[PDB]
RNA sequence: AGGAUAGUGGCCUACCAUGGUUUCAACGGGUAACGGGGAAUAAGGGUUCGAUUCCGGAGAGGGAGCCUGAGAAACGGCUACC
RNA sequence: GAAACUGCGAAUGGCUCAUUAAAUCAGUUAUCGUUUAUUUGAUAGUUCCUUUACUACAUGGUAUAACUGUGGUAAUUCUAGA
């Protein structure tokens, strides 16, 4: 059912005068094996994670009441609300889509919490790990009654409760509906029912102005994350779900999202937010719900907390519940498209060195990328890559029929053969699952994660690399950025990192390039400075500063306006303790 | 520090987003309630008279009046005073506010006027808010206008129309402590009612008399036969 | 509800010649050493060093059952699964 | 506990209305009124348990809130209004007139009334003492004050009260030669003239009474109300006539002559 | 179908309420339960005021089969009806539609936040536009 | 004799007196003790249980104080300290 | 007819039994030692105390929420001025 285990410091947990209680009736070092381990001495008792049963034994009769007891994350066949087959990812707790208030739902990449959304929608339905018949609604409902959703799954039997989903990827939505006109134009009046008013509200408060004359295939992922989400809010429906809404999106962009999606909340209806966050997450939802397990094998929800609350404790770790553990040279180009003026200035690219860039959403700095590797241009010059090109894409959602072991044979496994892919990751949160199974059916930071290793992958040394963070949070991102890190600095590579992240940028980040100009119009690169001056100009542009959270190291973005917000605009500095 | 100024006559109001601590020297160190020249903070405010009326500091506590000291202190308020409003029937609470000593820890300056200068300000100077509810008691009416106790008040009522656009009106107020045919009958009819009542007490003690003049009678005159 | 310590050997009162099979548990809630006897025929092989197992007594209230010297209890599950059943093959003991 | 209770649950409340222990955790609390807690009946219980007309407490509300029934010959709109004994319930209804008097067992019986007798009621005076300014006045078992009475009406005695008017048309002293109901406890329902009074220093006057077929018994004088002369009660007595019959004579009557 | 016989017993008249109640008892051999809409249509041969005006509800059956007891209202007008009887039983008749509005801890909820705003509220979206 | 209470009253003040309880078991200690209405068992007498659907009491983490109301020493009221 | 002001309600209920042994408690009195909102029934024609001018008694004054608008704070059914 559980995996009950021993914790032990605490203040003025005194081995020395307590006698060691603890040690003298423990059952396990009363049979040979040493569980805990003190004696009279200065430090604290230590005691084991693998050997503990359980019992609780100690901590009724250890004189101070230093030794708490926790219970370890395991499956036990307990609820189980749906699995695929066998040895495969199962889920056991979906949950109270409570309304009035957005709710946010949060975990490690890989655990669920998509399928469960798509559960909550009513497209992808639940199995209780089991192969069953024609329409079941019946058994599944016995199965959660005594609780909310057993009206919730009614109302959906009866359509009185209609779907609706933005969903996790953002390549596959133009693709799919191959719509008669482009634009916002027409293909938004269509969709949209609720008035005239509130789509003038939501495009204008959007702070685009841009792409009301252009088709979305040309518009870069983030010009169309925005539209996905805009394509989802003016649907007129009872339920609403944002998959991942705040990926790949600016700084200043990501705030007036989030508080669009709370225009819908209020008079009665369900919201139903997932996200990875740095601490935008304190205006997207009011409830956050955090998911724990193992990824890729089993995933259970917690019931849901504040929303300050939550993130505080996503960070230490332990919960009311359980324990999930946690903590050379280029030339000054000018390039057009057509409604684009994408200017560049001249830079010094040094050789084993990175480069990072940043800026607005529609800056031009990816379209640089494709320039580099090969699609059209120059009318004017260039310089040609001495090193073999590597490229990332963003618009990730690929079509490799058969399994992801396949693809993997494009590449090579073979070449700097110690670790790299399993540095990366291998022993906590695991690849065998990622390195099987089919690409389709794969995740979002799993899905990234296979773009990652195309990268060190085929022979190549000069790398282009924008938006890694897409589905990616705190735990798998910094881990990642880390061994890039030391991939590209250690064996003499060259790679221009592009990044959204403040933490994923930062913590790699040298030599600084600023992208700046209005979307749709301009398009000015400026030249490589100081980390510090650099990303000042980046955000004084966007109007944002942040707050460094002074026990762990984490960033905190500020409320437009605020007493600490105002000493940062006058100062000048958005980034304390180097 | 910012600066809200409101001038009370034309209820006109604006902030003032006033930087340099060279042109905030005079206010620090004062009392609220206390007129202030605006000639020495700069030459927009140059001949006006500044009154202040209220605050607020830093992590938005307001200034209470008169209590001293330029620092947050925890007060009891109750009921029927200021910088506090209670939920709960004569619920007394323990809140943190800021003294009236004006000093460089305030935010805003709730500034009032006395003296308006030479010099006309954009906003305040030039426009006038309507004053919303007019006179709704009869004396007030009659204090308006200034009609003594003779005009009638019907005619002589503020009014506000209600343009639609289809179909338009014009909804008035009510008057309430006004003279009706009703009320004199309602007093009229409570003065009856209590002649009514004593009348009917007289009666009632009348009958007590006789009824007792004829126990003394059979009673008493009975004794004198044994 | 107890933990064990040991397997034991108890060695049996005359004129009932055997050995019994016990076990030595320390509890949960005072965490007091313990003997149990093991019911049925085998059955200590089911039972290992730590091990949840919930004891009963034997049905005499205090004091020895039948030859046993100093034991006072008997047990009723051990993984939460009953000795019963798993003497007589109808359920299967979990792993941990 | 800090206070007054608002709330009565079933079971807390007397036996003598005949409520079921189902169908309801609470019971209608009388509100406060004229008469005690215990001893009076709500007007609630009198229509939906009694006469049958209404089923819940909306239809109930629904009937007291269009006027039409009135104790007293007064509106009378609250649902649990205590009606208690001796009470004229004037409805609309097909002119009905309902009084208030005790059963063999000691219920409240729908007793009909003649048009005539509605225009009175009884009541038996609790104290009489001076007001202000010197005036003397009783007060009945149901609160109705009289102001300047009649010397003769001393305690224990009973009053007609005329209703439309709060005054006394007649008094009835207490002695034996009278007819005598008895209110109260184990002898309530019952009527037997008066035997003879007993005195008794510091409280407790048990008075003496002999029914029509001389089963005396002896109860309690704060218990004890009058009626009328000797042959003659001034309310019409209902069905049984307030005798009591043993468990043979119901045998008797109740399940065995009645039968078909 | 076989028999019927609606048997309207222990009759009171109600004028108070402006009604009759009653017992109705049928016997309905060769046929599953006896139905109330069927008995709204023919409780008119008896009393005679269409359908809407009388009314009915309450009914069982009786163990084994051939038998239904039930308790019964007849009101004389429509209007009298239509206020007197409860709002639940308009719906089954089909005269009144029940506003079917949200759940009722959705309800509390509503509740709870209007408690929260003190005012009308329209203050404070004003407060918040000026602000941004 | 005052004060204080809606009030009697060592309830509390100042003065005066030397009393009150008790082995027909006070005073202390324990209670895995809220008290009753009852429950289990029953030849009769008893023995054991009664947190628990009714009455009464007490407390809303521990204590102490208080506003407001007819009514609280209230806790889905407040105040401080732990 | 939302909002707010006023008036009532929120001391009933529901929950648990930790303390508590002549204390709670049961039956049983008493308040001629008392408070009692609310129902219920009765209930102040004598206040301009110069009822000789005295101010209106065809019935008069003080404010103030909601409100319009200007804001403060990271934040709570925080609230400041005008
Ligand atoms: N149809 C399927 N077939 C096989 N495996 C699946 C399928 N759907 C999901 N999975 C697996 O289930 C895991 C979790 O799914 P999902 O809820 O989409 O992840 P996630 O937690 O939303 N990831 P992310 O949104 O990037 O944080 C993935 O690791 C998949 O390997
Ligand atoms: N043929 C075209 N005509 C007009 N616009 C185009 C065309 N092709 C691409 N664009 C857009 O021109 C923009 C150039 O900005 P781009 O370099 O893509 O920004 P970005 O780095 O993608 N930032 P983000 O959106 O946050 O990822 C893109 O947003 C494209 O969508
Ligand atoms: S834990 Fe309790 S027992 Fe183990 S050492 Fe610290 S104090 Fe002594
Ligand atoms: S918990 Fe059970 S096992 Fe871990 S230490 Fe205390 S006793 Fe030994
Ligand atoms: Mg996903």
């Amino acid at each position: 059912k559980n995996s009950r285990i021993a914790i032990v410091s605490a203040d003025k947990c005194k081995p020395k005068k307590c006698r060691q209680e603890c040690k003298r009736s423990c059952p396990v070092v009363k049979t040979g094996k040493l569980c805990i381990e003190v004696t009279p001495t200065s430090k604290i008792a230590f005691i084991s994670e693998i050997l503990c049963i359980g019992c609780g034994i100690c901590v009724k009769k250890c004189p101070f009441d230093a030794i708490q007891i926790i219970n370890l994350p395991t499956n036990l066949e307990a609820h189980v609300t749906h699995r695929y087959s066998a040895n495969s990812f199962k889920l056991h707790r979906l949950p109270t889509p409570r309304p009035g208030q957005v709710l946010g739902l949060v975990g490690t990449n890989g655990i669920g919490k998509s399928t469960a959304l798509k559960i909550l929608a009513g497209k992808q339905k639940p199995n209780l790990g089991r192969f069953d018949d024609p329409p079941e609604w019946q058994e599944i409902i016995k199965y959660f009654r005594g609780s909310e959703l057993q009206n919730y799954f009614t109302k959906m039997l009866e359509d009185d409760i209609k779907a609706i989903i933005k969903p996790q990827y953002v390549d596959n939505i133009p693709r799919a509906i191959k719509g008669p006109v482009q634009k916002v134009g027409e293909l938004l009046k269509l969709r949209m029912e609720k008035s005239p008013e509130d789509v003038k509200r939501y495009i204008k408060i959007l702070q685009l102005e841009n792409v009301l004359k252009r088709d979305i295939e040309k518009l870069s992922g983030g010009e169309l994350q925005r539209f996905a989400i805009g394509m989802s809010c003016v649907q007129e429906a009872d339920v609403y779900m944002f998959d991942e809404p705040s990926s790949y999106l600016d700084v200043k962009q990501r705030l007036n999202a989030a508080q669009i999606i709370r225009s819908l909340l209020a008079p009665t209806k369900y919201v139903i937010c997932v996200e990875h966050d740095l601490s935008v997450l304190d205006y997207l939802s009011d409830f956050v719900c955090i998911i724990y397990g193992v990824p890729s094998v089993y995933g259970v929800v917690t019931l849901p907390a504040s929303v300050r609350e939550g993130i505080n404790i996503f960070l230490d770790g332990h919960i009311p519940a359980e324990n999930l553990r946690f903590r050379f040279s280029y030339p000054s180009l000018k390039k057009t498209q057509g409604d684009f003026v994408l200017n560049v200035e001249e830079g010094e690219f040094s050789d084993s060195e990175i480069l990072v860039m940043m800026g607005e959403n529609g800056t031009g700095k990816t379209t640089l990328i494709k320039l580099l590797a090969g699609a059209l241009k120059p009318d004017e010059g260039q310089d040609i890559p001495k090193l073999n090109v590597s490229m990332k894409p963003q618009k990730i959602a690929p079509k490799f029929p058969g399994t992801v072991r396949q693809l993997f044979f494009k590449k090579i496994r073979g070449q700097f053969l110690n670790p790299q892919f399993q540095t990366d990751v291998v022993k906590p949160l695991r690849i065998d699952d990622i390195i099987d199974q089919e690409v389709q059916h794969l995740s979002g930071g799993e899905l990234q994660r296979v773009a990652i290793v195309l990268a060190l992958g085929i022979p190549a040394d000069i790398y282009l690399i924008d938006e890694p963070s897409a589905y990616l949070d705190s735990e798998q991102r910094i881990i990642c950025s880390k061994v890039i890190r030391r991939f590209i600095l250690h064996n003499k590579k060259t790679a221009f990192i592009v990044e959204h992240d403040f933490i994923m940028a930062t913590y790699l980040a040298d030599k600084v390039i600023v992208f700046e100009g209005i979307p749709s119009k301009n398009a000015h690169a400026r030249a490589p400075e100081s980390l510090l001056t650099g990303c000042n100009r980046f955000l004084k542009n966007l109007n944002v500063t942040f707050r460094r959270d002074p026990n762990s190291f984490r960033p905190r973005i500020n409320k437009l306006d605020s007493q600490m917000d105002k000493e940062q605009k006058s100062s000048g500095n958005y980034f304390f303790l180097d | 520090m910012k600066l809200n100024i409101s001038y009370p006559v034309n209820g006109s109001q604006k902030t003032f987003e006033i930087d340099d601590e060279h042109r905030i020297r005079v206010f620090f160190d004062k009392r609220i309630g206390q007129e202030v020249d605006g000639e020495a903070v700069g030459d927009e405010f140059k001949g006006y008279v500044f009154k202040i009326s209220g605050g607020n500091d830093k992590q938005g506590f307001p200034m209470k009046q008169g209590v001293l000291l330029p620092t947050r202190i925890k007060l009891l308020l109750t009921k029927n005073v200021s910088c506090y409003r209670p939920r709960r029937d004569g619920e007394r609470k323990r809140k943190s506010v800021r003294g009236a000593i004006v000093g460089p820890d305030l935010a805003v300056l709730a500034l009032v006027i006395v003296k308006k200068g030479e010099q006309e300000l954009e906003g305040l100077t030039d426009t006038t808010v309507p004053k919303r509810l007019g006179p709704k008691r009869a004396n007030n009416i009659r204090k308006f206008f200034g009609l003594s106790k003779e005009d009638d008040v019907r005619d002589f009522v503020i009014r506000r129309e209600v343009t639609k656009g289809e179909k338009t009106y014009t909804k008035a107020p009510k008057i309430q402590r006004l003279v009706t045919p009703q009320r004199l009958q309602r007093k009229r009819h409570q003065r009856a009612l209590k002649v009514r009542n004593a009348q009917a007490q007289r009666e009632a003690a009348a009958e007590y008399a006789q009824l007792l003049a004829k126990r003394l009678s059979e009673r008493k005159a009975e004794k004198a036969e044994i | 509800k107890g933990i064990v310590l040991e397997k034991l050997g108890i060695e049996s009162k005359q004129p009932n010649s055997a050995i019994r099979k016990c076990v030595r548990v320390q509890l949960i809630k005072n965490g007091k050493k313990v003997t149990a006897f093991v019911p049925n025929d085998g059955c200590l092989n089911f039972v290992d060093e730590n091990d949840e197992v919930l004891l009963a007594g034997f049905g005499r209230k205090g004091k020895a059952k039948g030859d046993i010297p100093g034991v006072r209890f008997k047990v009723v599950k051990v993984s939460g699964v009953s000795l019963l059943a798993l003497w007589k093959e109808k359920k299967e003991k979990p792993r941990s | 506990a800090r206070g007054p209770k608002k709330h009565l649950k079933r079971l807390a409340a007397p036996h003598h209305w005949l409520l079921d222990k189902l169908s309801g955790c609470y019971a209608p609390r009388p509100s406060a009124g004229p008469h005690k807690l215990r001893e009076s009946l709500p007007l609630i219980v009198f229509l939906r348990n009694r006469l049958k007309y209404a089923l819940n407490g909306r239809e109930v509300k629904a009937i007291l809130m269009q006027r039409h029934v009135k104790v007293d010959g007064k509106v009378r709109t609250d649902t649990t209004y205590p009606a208690g004994f001796m009470d004229v319930i004037t409805l609309d209804a097909t002119n009905e007139n309902f009084r208030l008097v005790y059963d063999v067992k000691g219920r409240f019986a729908v007793h009909r009334i003649t048009d005539e007798e509605a225009s009175y009621k009884l009541g038996k005076v609790k104290k009489v003492q001076l007001g202000k300014k010197g005036v003397p006045y009783v007060v009945t078992h149901d609160g109705r004050t009289i102001r300047y009475p009649d010397p003769n009406i001393k305690v224990n005695d009973t009053v007609k009260i005329d209703l439309a008017s709060g005054k006394i048309t007649d008094f009835i002293k207490f002695d034996a030669g009278k007819l005598v109901y008895v209110t109260g406890g184990r002898n309530l329902g019952r009527i037997g003239t008066i035997v003879h009074k007993e005195r008794h220093d510091g409280g407790f006057d048990l008075v003496h009474i002999k029914d029509s077929l001389d089963n005396t018994f002896v109860t309690r004088l704060n218990n004890v109300f009058v009626i009328g002369e000797q042959g003659k009660p001034y309310i019409s007595l209902p069905k049984g006539k307030g005798i009591k019959l043993s468990i043979a004579e119901e045998r008797d009557r109740r399940r065995a002559q009645q039968g078909l | 179908s076989d028999a019927v016989t609606i048997r309207t017993r222990k009759v009171i008249s109600n004028p108070l309420l402006a009604r009759k109640q009653f017992v109705v008892d049928v016997l309905h051999p060769n046929r599953a339960n006896v139905s109330k809409d069927e008995l709204r249509e023919k409780l008119a041969e008896v009393y005679k005021a269409e359908k809407d005006a009388v009314s009915v509800f309450g009914f069982r059956t009786q163990f084994g089969g051939g038998k239904s007891v039930g308790f019964g209202l007849v009101y004389n007008s429509v209007a009298e009806a239509k206020k007197f009887e409860p709002t639940y039983r308009l719906v089954r008749y089909g005269l009144a539609e029940k506003v079917e509005k949200a759940s009722r801890q959705q309800r509390k909820q509503k509740k709870n936040r209007d408690k929260k705003i003190f005012g009308t509220g329209k203050r404070l979206a004003k407060k918040v536009a000026r602000r941004n």
